[PDB]
RNA sequence: ACCAUAAACGAUGCCGACCGGCGAUGCGGCGGCGUUAUUCCCAUGACCCGCCGGGCAGCUUCCGGGAAACCAAAGUCUUUGGGUUCCGGGGGGAGUAUGGUUGCAAAGCUGAAACUUAAAGGAAUUGACGGAAGGGCACCACC
RNA sequence: UUAAAGUUGCUGCAGUUAAAAAGCUCGUAGUUGGAUCU
């Protein structure tokens, strides 16, 4: 109950949730620590491109970018 | 074809026992490696982790010998450590794979804060020694990985530790006395008493007592 | 010299150990059981065996034969006894006064076949040391 | 050993130890009744005592001082308090 | 064994301090003779004028002439 | 033999147990054998209490009884004064006796046909079988013993104080076992003697 | 043991020693577990219960072994008051 | 001489918890040392015990149950505010899910989750677990 | 009178607590059958059976340590904190030079650096050796 | 130059045989000091 670990720990949170990484129903301070890499790749523009169609592989997408 | 010597390989070759949990839960001791193959088997893999030529000299000459050091682990299960020394690698290797399967010991398995999920580290601090090396397994949070030297990395993902911190002492470029210190770590896990293990242990019948009708026939 | 190998007395020793009632102390009777029932190579394997099993059935008539089996040896000294009364059913027990205070506290005082002796009065049990 | 009831030894027990190693520490002394033969005065005596007690009725030694305890002269009759 | 209580801290580090000087390291790069003998004088490079050329001799489990300098 | 009348330990019993001399011990006393001792006499010899030597001989009845295969008990003695008594032993209960050496390798070499897997030991002297007593610590062997005054106790689980030096002595525990274990089972009763006269485990030497 | 949603997360659980609580372990050879049988209080005859101790091996390397089964044993009032 | 007696007190009943012994006999009592053993008494792991009524000091015989894996001391009692009990329980304790800290804080003698309730740092006597 | 130094060695600071057994021995104290001597009697002395307390030692052990030899301390150490002193930091240069100080002096205390070097060193195990001592054997040895 | 170095060690080293405990006792500062008061 913490005043920092509240304030802190749901800026934290909200981020994760805004971009995409972290779950909405996921929003404990204890799923941070099941974060992995592949999370964060999956929200770059690249594989976004790639992944709605308007590429048709990785290497098209980043040089369609 | 595997005919048991053994009257818990009979027990074991007859469906029985149905886990390697309850050979752990009377400590029977385990002398035919089938039974080890009989109940992990499929997902069991083994890393040579080194071979050492040793010699003796003799009034001919010398005999050279080869040590092999075998770690067999089920990942998420069970971990062995094995060292059989021979004149032939190959002869070796085999039985060292043996001997590492017959050393399997279960480690358990904890939480590093709270308690939302499967185990994934150590319950607590276990220190394991052997021969001047002393190694230390100090639990971590969910997701770093193993922190240890490349020869506990090895025994400690072969166990199913997800994550764990260690340190190391004492002269850990043998890699033998490195190697059994931190089997000898991972075999303690199941040794401590902490308070949830604090319950009146109920008793049952050992395998030996409740099939001894069934002994009787072979 | 004349010392039997391993072979001879390793075989004459299994073959007191599953037919001692077929043998005896004659030499050349055991010779005979001894070809009929093992299957022996050449003549003077199964003369040297037989030798052993005579100078092993001499033996086991005496007493204890190390190198076999003890049920069996024992057990043909018994078959080969009962006293009419037991050894424990003496009329007269000797005991010690310390003997009886131990019997007090077993309520078991109250015996009719004890005599309590007295016990010897030096303290002298132990050898003199140097 | 490894369980042995350290609140509760047996009498015959405590009385063997060392007088400061008992679980309630306690002296191995007593106060005599010392009567001398030729007189009717009866003295307090301290078993372990020093220097020697003199009935100052009759003036003669009732116990020479020893290394231990004291030793009585011949013929006096003691008893020990409660 | 060593001192522990809550106020020794002028024992503690007296002690260690003195203790420092018995390292090789420490009395290498704090006493001031090795930098007085290091010929650079604490510099990573240097610049001479070369005077003669020089074949030095390899030491003896092996065997060549090293190439070097005087400068 | 819980504060039962059934099981109180009668007059013919100690009047054998007094004349086989199963009461006196030996010169020495181990620190460990000291609870089952009444008190040392003159000429040094320590007496055993008999009524301690009869419940832990009525607790390692039950050790036995509780056993479902009878073969699975082992009952071994490498001296000649109790080898007899094994064999007897085994005949009437239904054991498996082991006289004269034990084998060293026959509990943990399993490669062997000297190899045995029994589940309770009974051992006539912790210091002249000192070998079956170590190996039960490789293969988890509960293990009974006659146990002197001068025996050492490290791996015997129940220690029955008995003589077991003297030759009537050991024969006289190792009947009285035989009689106790047929007692609880479902066999002979308790009403009258048993049919075995107590001679037939007796060492008799040359 | 458990974690928060209350699952039994442990392969097994394993016994402990009835005389010094401490944790029979998966390689503990020297360890024992030990029926003493359960008798009929008229016939004295085997009722068919047993009563179950089980004890480490480090106990039994001591020599306590033998004091721990009595102990454990009179409490259950298997062995009779003295 | 004896300067400490909480350290005679914790290694006598850590080297008898060892040797799997029923009971222990300390001595001097002292009422530092009864605060201590109720802490732990309160958590389950050493049981009831009674004091000794010497009129000089006392003694204190422990029962035990099998439950203590090591009882220590710490020398000297460093001051520990309530931002350093972190670190003090990463050096001492086994796990973050059980162990104890005991603090002499001004509220009492009291374990280091306790006096996280409280809202006090103190001074420290030593852990168990 | 100075000198104050040694395998000055348990090659092992001091004080304190806890942690296994066994039998001896030395001193003091407390009890206990029975032998002797002071003619009896106690009282003592010499023995004998114990107990207690410090001591010099020894044997033993899966207490636990340790690289091991070994150690009941060299244990109670990664489960690391009882109090406190001196002192070590790869091998040499070197306990050398210089300075200071004590001593008549020899010597004492204190005491470096430049430079050189990838090992030096400790336990344990298998072999190798003899002009070390003990055993067994052969007319390709001797009698 | 920092980590690796628990090879400077407060956390946290070592001193029988690997580097190492003062010949012995006294003794100032320093350091450390038995229970006990709601």
């Amino acid at each position: 109950k913490d005043p920092r670990r509240l304030f802190e720990g749901n800026a934290l949170l909200r981020r994760l949730v805004r971009i995409g990484v972290l779950d909405e129903g996921k929003m404990k301070l204890d799923y941070i620590l099941g974060l992995k890499i592949e999370d964060f790749l999956e929200r770059r523009l690249q594989t976004q491109v790639f992944k709605l169609g308007l590429a048709k592989s990785i290497h098209h997408a980043r040089v369609l970018i | 074809e595997w005919m048991p010597v053994t009257k818990l390989g009979r027990l074991v070759k007859d469906m029985k026992i149905k886990s390697l949990e309850e050979i752990y839960l009377f400590s029977l001791p385990i002398k035919e490696s089938e039974i080890i193959d009989f109940f992990l088997g499929a997902s069991l893999k083994d890393e040579v982790l080194k071979i050492m030529p040793v010699q003796k000299q003799t009034r001919a000459g010398q005999r050279t010998r080869f040590k092999a050091f075998v770690a067999i682990g089920d990942y998420n299960g069970h971990v062995g450590l094995g060292v059989k020394c021979s004149k032939e690698v190959a002869t070796a290797i085999r039985g060292a794979i043996i001997l590492a399967k017959l050393s399997i010991v279960p480690v358990r398995r904890g939480y590093w804060g709270n308690k939302i999920g499967k185990p994934h580290t150590v319950p607590c601090k276990v220190t394991g020694r052997c021969g001047s090396v002393l190694v230390r397994l100090i639990p971590a949070p969910r997701g770093t990985g193993i922190v240890s030297a490349p020869v506990p990395k090895k025994l400690l993902m072969m166990a199913g530790i997800d994550d764990c911190y260690t340190s190391a002492r004492g002269c850990t470029a043998t890699l033998g006395n490195f190697a059994k210190a931190t089997f000898d770590a991972i075999s303690k896990t199941y040794s401590y008493l902490t308070p949830d293990l604090w319950k009146e242990t109920v008793f049952t019948k050992s395998p030996y007592q409740e099939f001894t009708d069934h002994l009787v026939k072979t | 010299g004349r010392v039997r190998t391993k072979t001879v007395k390793k075989a004459a020793r299994v073959i007191i150990e599953k037919y001692y009632t077929r043998l005896g102390n004659d030499f050349h009777t055991n010779k005979r059981v001894c070809e009929e029932i093992a299957i022996i190579p050449s003549k003077k394997l199964r003369n040297k065996i037989a030798g052993y099993v005579t100078h092993l059935m001499k033996r086991i008539q005496r007493g204890p034969v190390r190198g076999i089996s003890i049920k069996l040896q024992e057990e043909e000294r018994e078959r080969r006894y009962v006293p009419e009364v037991s050894a424990l059913d003496q009329e007269i027990i000797e005991v010690d006064p310390d003997t009886k205070e131990m019997l007090k506290l077993l309520d078991f005082g109250s015996l009719s076949n004890l005599q309590v002796t007295q016990p010897t009065v030096g303290m002298n049990f132990k050898t003199p040391r140097g | 050993p490894l369980a042995k009831d350290l609140l509760h030894p047996s009498p015959e027990e405590e009385k063997r130890k060392h007088k400061k190693k008992r679980l309630v520490q306690s002296p191995n002394s007593y106060f005599m009744d010392v009567k001398c033969p030729g007189c009717y005065k009866i003295t307090t005596v301290f078993s372990h005592a020093q220097t020697v007690v003199l009935c100052v009725g009759c003036s003669t030694v009732l116990c020479q001082p020893t290394g231990g305890k004291a030793r009585l002269t011949e013929g006096c009759s003691f008893r020990r308090k409660q | 064994g060593k001192c522990r209580g809550l106020r020794t801290a002028r024992k503690l580090r007296s002690h260690r301090r003195d203790q420092k000087w018995h390292d090789k390291q420490y009395k290498k790069a704090h006493l001031g003779t090795a930098l007085k003998a290091n010929p650079f004088g604490g510099a990573s490079h240097a610049k001479g004028i070369v005077l003669e050329k020089v074949g030095v001799e390899a030491k003896q489990p092996n065997s060549a002439i090293r190439k070097c300098v005087r400068v | 033999s819980g504060a039962l009348d059934v099981l109180q330990m009668k007059e013919e019993d100690v009047l054998k147990f007094l004349a086989a001399g199963t009461h006196l011990g030996g010169t020495n006393l181990d620190f460990q054998m000291e609870q089952y001792i009444y008190k040392r006499k003159s000429d040094g010899i320590y007496i055993i209490n008999l009524k301690r030597t009869w419940e832990k001989l009525l607790l390692a009845a039950r050790a036995i009884v509780a056993i479902e295969n009878p073969a699975d008990v082992s009952v071994i003695s490498s001296r000649n004064t109790g080898q007899r008594a094994v064999l007897k032993f085994a005949a009437a209960t239904g054991a498996t006796p082991i006289a004269g050496r034990f084998t060293p390798g026959t509990f943990t070499n399993q490669i062997q046909a000297a190899f045995r897997e029994p589940r309770l030991l009974v051992v006539t002297d912790p210091r002249a079988d000192h070998q079956p007593l170590t190996e039960a610590s490789y293969v988890n062997l509960p293990t009974i013993a006659l146990c002197n005054t001068d025996s050492p106790l490290r791996y015997v689980d129940i220690a029955i104080p008995c003589n077991n030096k003297g030759a009537h002595s050991v024969g006289l525990m190792w009947w009285m076992l035989a009689r106790e274990v047929l007692r609880m089972r479902g066999t002979i009763s308790r009403e009258h003697p048993w049919e075995v006269m107590p001679d037939l485990y007796f060492y008799r030497d040359p | 043991m458990q974690n928060d949603a209350g699952e039994f997360v442990d392969l097994y659980v394993p016994r402990k020693c009835s005389a010094s609580n401490r944790i029979i372990g998966a390689k503990d050879h020297a360890s024992i577990q030990m029926n003493v049988a359960e008798v009929d209080k008229v016939t004295g005859r085997f009722n068919g219960q047993f009563k179950t101790y089980a004890i480490c091996g480090a106990i039994r390397r001591m020599g306590e072994s033998d004091d721990s089964i009595l102990r454990l044993a009179k409490a259950d009032g298997i062995v009779s008051k003295n | 001489v004896r300067m400490n007696v909480l350290a005679d007190a914790l290694k006598s009943i850590n080297n008898a918890e060892k040797r799997g012994k029923r009971q222990v006999l300390i001595r001097p009592c002292s009422k530092v040392i009864v605060r201590f053993l109720t802490v732990m008494m309160k958590h389950g792991y050493i049981g009831e015990f009674e004091i000794i009524d010497d009129h000089r000091a006392g003694k204190i015989v422990v029962n035990l149950t099998g439950r203590l894996n090591k009882c220590g001391v710490i020398s000297p009692r460093f001051d520990v505010q309530l931002k350093d009990l972190e670190k003090w329980q990463n050096n001492l304790l086994p796990s973050r899910q059980f162990g104890f800290i005991v603090l002499t804080t001004s509220a009492g003698i009291m374990d280091h989750e306790e006096a996280r309730r409280k809202h006090t740092g103190g001074k420290i006597l030593g852990f168990f677990f």
